[PDB]
């Protein structure tokens, strides 16, 4: 579903999907190449 | 007929190794190709 | 031992330095550095 996001202060809007890739534990957010973020972590539970 | 069937093979044997030759049209897409990354790296800056 | 009588092994260590200096990264699609480029010095 297309929703307003609050993740951590950051906000944006989008649809959350299931990531397929080895992320790194401590990772909080990552950004694409134009520098805003497509992908987050969750906070309670590990999922990104 | 020995030197026109001749020369028309020399074409076909030239084009299917030297790839320089259709460059002219390899320049359009090249020239493309930095036009709509301009624009994506331009997101990415602070702007002051 | 088998501050006085006491032996060792043999190791190696390194002590390096650090510069302002500027590479590029590249990045796969896993997320691992496989090359390194400094600018400065060729």
């Amino acid at each position: 579903k297309c929703v307003n996001f609050n993740f951590n202060g950051l906000k944006g809007t989008g649809v959350l999907t299931e990531s397929n890739k080895k992320f790194l534990p401590f990772q909080q957010f990552g950004r694409d190449i134009a520098d805003t973020t497509d992908a987050v972590r969750d906070p309670q539970t590990l999922e990104i | 007929a020995n030197q026109f069937n001749s020369a028309i093979g020399k074409i076909q044997d030239s084009l299917s190794s030297t790839a320089s030759a259709l460059g002219k049209l390899q320049d359009v897409v090249n020239h493309n190709a930095q036009a709509l990354n301009t624009l994506v790296k331009q997101l990415s800056s602070k702007f002051g | 031992r088998s501050s006085s009588g006491w032996t060792a092994g043999a190791a190696a260590y390194y002590v390096g330095y650090l510069q302002p200096r500027t590479f590029l990264l590249k990045y796969n699609e896993n997320g691992t550095i496989t090359d390194a480029v400094d600018c400065a010095l060729d």
